[PDB]
DNA sequence: TATCTCGCAA
DNA sequence: AACACTGCGAGATA
């Protein structure tokens, strides 16, 4: 994502994994490594051990670190004693970390010099004003009594499959194309994703998709203007974040990982920077009423208040009643979706 | 608000005239009527002859007829006038006792009642016994709300609060807690509180030896102006004197000691009608003492304070450690959920914050205000004069706990043709009074403005 | 919405005698004084305790009446204090009358009265920033003869008008006297959004007052009660004295002159004109 | 310690009629951050204020607005006597954003073209609100300046935070040499008062020039309401004025008759003029210890006079700033009010 | 002058049906059912209607808030 | 402290 | 001109 945009040539920075065997003890220049390979139980091959031996051999005058808080400081101290380096560097992310042990990694490396003052950073122009909104779509009486009779996961299949959610999705899809804004939808469920991605005519990047079809959509999204609504699972957000699309729609949400969805949503807003005058980055969440997911989605918006982002509530936008292209609006299509969901609950 | 004016019109006509015999009461009730009615009454008072209604219609023009109906309906309800279908027309004229009493009051009448005051050495100091009255009011407020120690000895006052069900407290166990009545008491700042208490004393003190005419005479004579000399001594009925002593106990009378003297005109009776400034051992300086906290961060920043005031604030926010200028408190959905447990609606608190806690939020309400009303048509975006964000959060908590939608108005029918229904619907959309309509049923449940205007257009 | 009604009653004992001279001497200003007291009380009651003020114009100056500048150093009873104080002051003023008072009959200080009253309104409004006062003044004049239209006060009256409009202060006027429409006053009430009332002499105004001199506080949805049309065919020619329609106004002088140019040096500013321009005018 | 003008030494002549052509500055420079929103937004806001004020105090003049974007002068309001048009034009502009460099030369030439129709008795003027530190001219400039001064066109400019030599030359040149008109600002309040002092007519010491009688007539309001009919905008308007001579309706204005083309006014405009011609002598501040006058106000009744011997407090001063000719006191508020809003001196009226 | 007063209720049709069920359970205080989106009720019993609605929603959902 | 995901290595 | 394919630790979790 950056080091080739940066001046770094990866020809010397061999990436070692203990699986991604690379050139150790022969790299003419600097190297890029990872805590898992450097010192962890994930020493699957002796490539990591050879990298550590070479690291001991050469007095590495400096070390670059990224998010060491997650990795315990024990391996850090072990490799500090093993390598006997000249200098290091800590690119921290949190004020308080689990690696603040008796031997602080600060005095192991050096004093503090700068603090990631997010109030200074997140207001001068990068995020382009987060507008956290949650579309309060209605629910139905046939799916509610069948929702209460299900529990232990097989109950989220009745929550996500809602006929008014397709009326709120196709309305926000046609609303963003009139303003000339691309859409980058997100989700959690696998199946429930392909059923909403195939009917709307929106190519998809999901689990176990071949990369020849994965990069073709990125060539039809970054160049072609006909693909302004893409559907990505969890692979297309943790691998490459797009700096375009100032309108984000969240449909499928998982419990517990509401902070992991907050880390995913935060990486998209940080990638979208160009300092525009408006630059209104809209965020929507199609949450159905009296379901167990909207009450966990309030924990996700509570993390955004902790980041300083403003959150507003939108019950319904005055315009969805005038869209005749909303699928599952007729009661016949709502009963056909009920039979398709009742067959999905019988399969799961 | 029980809207004591509604209680006024509640009473029958003959006792209404009984009250109108007292000119000062006439003046005081003149103070209350809507301005339209005020002007019309002042017109009628002098020309000793009834007047056709057509004139009083043509007096008012367009976009202001709503007040015409307000005034006429009010005045008829309290029957200050007598509509007269003399020649099939409308020969309006006041209850002539009202007219004569008022006219006497305007030019030196014989209202010995209103003139019951006495001028003498008013040795009463401004702070002198004013602080005592303020302390009594604070003591009763704390005892009713419930303080750590409630020195409220108003046995009559306690009986009024309990039997009146002033606050949701277990008087059987001695509890004086906030009920819906208690919530309202927490809501009505001064005029609301005094009014609710006066109504409670009225309802409780209504059995025997009432002399309601004398009761209101005494009440309004208290609210009118400083009687001072000879008030308690001379200017009072027997039951009037008893009621005066009771009110003085209730704080509403700042009678001096010695149990026999002229009336002690405490500022509170003034506060009953003034709708003005609210500020009352020997120390108490604060035009903005009340230092509440309320911004866009939904936090409680307090420097200025008042113990009963901050307790009122705590009635919907947590307390952990009282500080020097601050008290540990942060307003959240849980904080107002505390009052939601009492079922307290997030309605009175709105205007309360807009009005109360302002002694510390003067600059806050000024910067929010920004005079963004004349600038509103030009700059179409308000400068958070009345914070909508906080309002939205409060509505969200209220919605989270509620889930029910209701509408005011009345069902309408006899829309015989579709043309009348469609034209009325178009006119309502022009005036924004139609909540909902449908020509298929020829019915809807909205305000009466459209029907009123159509009927007026048809008949005249 | 409190209002500061600042009556301005002028009392010329010359004009007072004219009022006695007019019709019969069937009653002096005393009628007007009493009616004014009552109307003042009425306004004092109408609103939520909104102040008042009164100024006079005697033959040799003006002096306040109600606000009662520092001197020592019934019914609501504030009515009592206002009225008794006013009457004490006015009797004091009537003591201020003699032949030396009879001497300076040259002027008529009404313009000074209006100007000072406006200054007062500004003072009160400025001090009372909170609870902005929708103020508005009045004018009561005993219309006398011996001068069909005194004009040496023409300008200060209009300056009063402009001050009033800027200050947003309607100014209503009641002329009591002969059937001579006080043109400048008429334009004053009409321009500053007021009301004009040319009563006859001896009727007890109180009805006229309380009717058409009480609807200007802060209402204005209500049709004012002004007399017939308020033609703005303004001042007669300075040289001539006949009301002009197709004016002929010089220059930096600004005086309005008739169709009779003296040919040079317009007779209010010494400014000889281009005789070529004179001929151009004469080209008709 | 006093900050007063010593004396007014042209209280004999001003340009009562005017045709001022304000020219704004909408160019990349105006986008820096020195004034609260920017230069530009604050500028346009104050421009609106000045438009209202100027068309009040000089209610017989016209005005036109000119911008300077992308080195071009694009007229945004014809020279016209109706404030609302110019107000709306400025409203429209304020939502649009500057670009290009300020082409002072082009704006100057466009003005000189614009003011040609203005007749001899009317007086011309321009008011450059110059914001940048450069120009970009497609021609000789001193050529234009010479043409200007040939066409008797005074110019006043209000630079922003610097002094530009050419502008100084420009002001010094057209205004008969007497340089006082290139005032530049150092604060926002200074800017407000800058526009305020730009409002008034402009004397220095006028050369003896042609003084000319101008034909004009006054209208009379109309009566009927349903007969709504207009001859200056061709609409239905519930009632207006009549030209005394052309004898055709004209929507409310001091405008020029659109039928026979003669100026229309009521008088109150002439009254404003009178106020500007012959003002008062500046009120004097009475001596602190030598006054011994009445302890009140005169026009008002204020209690702010002195304190009578208070170490430093009484040693300060005696708020008795008293006008000369009537020789009566007046508190500071009254004197400020008289000399600002209403110019009939209270006492000096009465004698 | 025809004006039929009452407690007008407007909501989504599903909630309308639930309200009708509850109201029938508490002896049918609903005065009229104007359409699928409006209801005319006597305001006397609407408060206990809301009370029982709260009771049953607490019974069913129970707010795990997990 | 029990539970998923899920990358990860070959 | 053939190796297998799944175990196993990271973070996170009610
Ligand atoms: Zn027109
Ligand atoms: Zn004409
Ligand atoms: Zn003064
Ligand atoms: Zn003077």
């Amino acid at each position: 994502q950056f080091l080739q945009w940066c001046t770094l040539q990866p020809e010397n920075c061999a990436v070692f994994t203990s699986d991604n065997k690379e050139m150790f003890q022969t790299e003419s220049g600097l190297v890029v490594s990872t805590y898992s390979m450097v010192a962890n139980t994930r020493n699957r091959s002796h490539d990591s051990q050879k990298v550590m031996d070479f690291l001991t051999g050469r007095e590495w005058g400096f070390i670059i670190l990224d998010e060491v808080h997650v990795v315990p400081a024990a391996m850090f101290r072990r490799v500090v004693s093993t390598i006997a380096a000249h200098a290091k560097l800590g690119l921290t992310a949190t004020l308080v970390r689990e690696d603040d042990k008796i031997g602080d990694l600060n005095f192991l490396i050096g004093p503090k010099l700068y603090e990631a003052n997010w109030m200074e950073l997140s207001q001068k122009g990068h995020i382009a004003n987060v507008q956290c909104a949650e579309v309060w779509c209605p629910m139905t009486a046939e799916f509610y009594q069948e929702y209460l009779r299900e529990t232990a996961r097989k109950r989220m299949l009745l929550y996500i499959m809602n006929p008014t959610k397709f009326q709120a999705c196709q309305f926000l899809i046609q609303y963003h194309e009139r303003r000339g804004d691309k859409i980058i939808v997100f989700s959690d469920n696998v199946y429930a994703l392909q059923e909403y991605a195939l009917k709307m005519g929106k190519p998809f990047i999901y689990g176990s998709t071949p990369q020849q079809e994965r990069m073709n959509i990125l060539q039809n999204f970054q160049y072609n203007d006909q693909i302004n609504t893409i559907f990505l699972s969890k692979v297309g957000d943790t691998s490459i974040d797009l700096p375009e699309a100032t309108c984000l729609i969240q449909i499928s949400s998982h419990y517990g990982s509401r902070r992991q969805e907050a880390q995913r949503l935060g990486r998209i807003l940080r990638a979208k920077r160009r300092n525009d005058e408006g630059f209104n980055a809209f965020f929507y969440s199609l949450v159905s009423k009296d379901t167990q997911e909207m009450y966990y989605s309030t924990k996700r918006q509570a993390f955004l208040v902790d980041q300083g982002y403003a959150f507003k509530v939108i019950t319904h936008l005055h315009g969805m009643e005038n869209i005749p292209n909303l699928a599952y609006a007729s009661p016949r299509e709502r009963r056909e979706l009920l039979q398709e969901v009742l067959l999905k609950n019988e399969e799961a | 608000k029980h809207s004591v004016t509604q209680y006024l019109e509640e009473i029958p006509q003959q006792v209404q005239n009984r009250l109108y015999t007292s000119p000062a009461t006439c003046l005081a009730i003149y103070r209350i009527l809507p301005p339209l009615a005020k002007f019309f009454i002042m017109a009628m008072v002098f020309n000793e002859n009834e007047v056709p209604l057509l004139d009083l219609d043509k007096w008012v023009n367009s976009n202001g007829k709503l007040q015409f109906q307000n005034a006429i309906k009010s005045m008829k309800s309290l029957h200050l006038l007598i509509p007269n279908k003399s020649s099939g027309t409308l020969m309006i004229n006041l209850n002539p006792t009202f007219k004569i009493s008022l006219r006497n009051a305007l030019t030196g009448g014989e209202v010995q009642n209103s003139f019951g005051v006495v001028v003498e050495e008013n040795v009463v100091s401004l702070d002198l016994l004013d602080e005592y009255s303020a302390n009594k009011w604070e003591t009763i407020l704390h005892f009713m709300v419930g303080t750590p120690l409630a020195k409220i000895p108003s046995e009559k006052v306690l009986n009024l609060l309990k039997h009146s069900k002033l606050m949701e407290e277990v008087n059987s166990t001695g509890e004086f807690k906030i009920t819906n009545e208690g919530f309202q008491f927490l809501l009505q700042e001064i005029n609301s509180q005094l009014w609710t208490l006066l109504l409670q004393y009225l309802k409780m003190i209504e059995t025997s030896k009432m002399d309601l005419v004398d009761v209101l005479h005494f009440i309004f004579m208290l609210g009118a102006l400083e009687v001072g000399k000879a008030y308690k001594i001379d200017a009072l009925s027997e039951t009037q004197r008893i009621m005066l002593q009771d009110m003085r106990d209730y704080g509403l009378v700042f009678q001096k000691h010695s149990n026999d003297s002229i009336f002690y005109p405490t500022k509170l009776a003034l506060m009953l009608t003034s709708d003005t400034k609210t500020i009352r051992g020997l120390k108490n300086q604060d035009i903005p003492d009340g230092s509440l906290i309320v911004e866009t961060n939904f936090k409680i920043y307090s420097y200025s304070n008042s113990p009963l005031q901050i307790a009122v604030l705590s009635l919907f926010v947590h307390l952990k450690a009282r500080f020097v200028n601050m008290v540990l408190g942060q307003i959240t959905r849980e904080s107002i959920r505390r009052a939601l447990t009492n079922g307290i609606t997030a309605d009175q608190i709105i205007a309360y914050l807009e009005t109360h806690a302002h002694p510390q939020m003067r600059r806050l309400a000024e910067e929010k205000l920004e005079k963004k009303l004349e600038l509103d048509p030009n700059c179409k975006e308000p400068l958070q004069v009345l914070p909508p964000t906080v309002v939205d959060q409060i509505r969200l908590w209220q919605l989270e706990l509620d889930r029910v939608i209701t509408y005011e108005g009345s069902l309408y029918s006899d829309f015989e043709t579709s043309q009348e229904y469609n034209l009325l619907s178009k006119y309502a959309q022009d005036i924004g009074v139609l909540l909902w309509k449908d020509d298929k049923k020829k019915k809807f449940f909205i305000s009466k403005e459209g029907n009123s205007q159509v009927l007026d257009f048809a008949k005249r | 919405s409190p209002s500061l009604l600042t009556v301005i009653i002028e009392i010329a004992p010359k004009l007072w005698t004219t009022f006695d001279e007019e019709g019969n001497e069937k009653g002096s200003i005393i009628k007007v004084l009493e009616a004014l007291i009552v109307f003042l009380n009425a306004h004092l009651a109408f609103n939520s305790a909104n102040k008042v003020a009164v100024i006079a114009a005697y033959s040799q100056g003006i002096k306040y009446l109600y606000p009662e500048s520092t001197s020592a150093l019934d019914m609501y009873r504030r009515f009592r204090n206002v009225d008794e104080t006013l009457v004490e002051e006015i009797y004091k003023l009537f003591e201020l009358e003699k032949k030396q008072i009879e001497q300076n009959s040259q002027r008529s200080t009404l313009a000074g009265a209006m100007s000072a009253g406006l200054t007062y309104v500004n003072r009160i409004s400025k001090e009372s920033v909170t609870t902005s006062l929708k103020s508005r003044l009045l004018v009561l004049t005993c219309g006398s003869g011996s001068s069909k239209d005194e004009i040496f006060q023409y300008i200060p009256i209009m300056n009063c008008i402009f001050s009033a409009t800027k200050m947003k202060c309607p100014i209503d006027v009641v002329k009591i006297g002969g059937s001579k429409e006080s043109t400048f006053l008429q334009q004053t009430t009409d321009a500053t959004n007021g009301v004009y009332l040319h009563v006859e002499s001896t009727e007890g105004l109180i009805q006229y007052l309380a009717t058409a001199m009480f609807i200007d506080p802060s209402l204005r949805p209500i049709i004012v009660k002004p007399n017939h049309g308020s033609v703005d065919f303004r001042t007669s020619c300075y040289l001539t004295g006949r009301v002009v329609a197709v004016g002929f106004i010089c220059s930096v002088c600004l005086c309005v002159l008739s169709i009779i140019p003296p040919g040079n040096k317009c007779p209010a500013c010494d400014s000889q004109f281009d005789e070529h321009v004179i001929a151009k005018l004469k080209r008709k | 310690k006093k900050r007063t003008a010593k004396k007014n030494i042209t209280p004999y002549q001003r340009g009562i009629i005017r045709s001022l052509i304000l020219t704004l500055d909408c160019s990349e420079a105006m986008l820096e951050k020195d004034l609260r929103p920017n230069r530009h937004a604050m500028i346009i806001q104050y421009a609106i204020d000045f438009v209202h004020e100027f068309f009040d105090q000089n209610p017989i003049s016209q005005m036109g607005i000119i911008i300077m974007r992308n080195g071009l002068a694009q007229l945004v309001s014809q020279v016209s006597g109706n404030p609302q048009d110019h107000i709306d034009a400025l409203k429209s502009i304020r939502k649009q954003e500057p670009k290009g460099n300020p082409s002072l030369q082009n704006a100057l030439e466009m003005a000189r073209g614009l003011l040609l129709p203005v007749p001899a008795h009317c007086t011309r003027e321009v008011l450059i609100v110059f914001g940048s530190l450069s120009t970009t001219d497609p021609g000789d400039i001193h050529q234009t300046i010479d043409s200007l001064v040939s066409e008797k066109i005074r110019v006043k400019v209000l630079g922003l935070s610097a002094q530009v030599a050419i502008c100084k030359e420009l002001c010094k040149a057209t205004n008969y040499g007497d340089e006082s008109f290139y005032k530049i600002l150092l604060d926002e309040t200074h800017l407000k008062e800058l526009f305020n002092e730009a409002v008034t007519p402009l004397p220095v010491n006028k050369i003896n020039k042609g003084f000319t009688l101008v034909k004009m007539g006054f209208p009379t309001r109309i009566f009927e309401d349903t007969p709504t009919f207009c001859s200056c905008h061709s609409k239905l308007v519930y009632g207006g004025y009549f030209c005394p001579n052309c004898h055709s309706k004209v929507c409310s204005l001091p405008t020029v008759c659109p039928c026979c083309d003669l100026m229309l006014i009521l008088s109150t405009h002439l009254a404003r003029s009178y106020h500007h011609l012959m003002p008062l002598k500046t009120f004097a501040e009475v001596p602190t210890t030598e006054k011994f006058r009445s302890e009140d106000c005169f026009s008002c009744q204020s209690r702010f006079p002195i304190l009578k011997n208070h170490k430093n407090g009484k040693l300060l001063t005696s708020s008795r700033y008293r006008c000369e000719d009537c020789k009566q006191e007046f508190c500071v508020d009254c004197d400020v009010f008289i000399h600002e809003i209403l110019h009939n001196c209270p006492g000096c009226e009465s004698k | 002058a025809r004006a039929r007063k009452g407690a007008l209720v407007q909501c989504d049709p599903s909630i309308k049906a639930l309200i009708l069920q509850i109201d029938a359970k508490m002896s049918d205080i609903v005065l009229e059912e104007l359409d699928d989106t409006h209801l005319l009720v006597n305001p006397s019993k609407v408060e206990f209607v809301k009370h029982e609605l709260n009771r049953l929603l607490s019974k069913n959902i129970y707010n795990p808030m997990d």
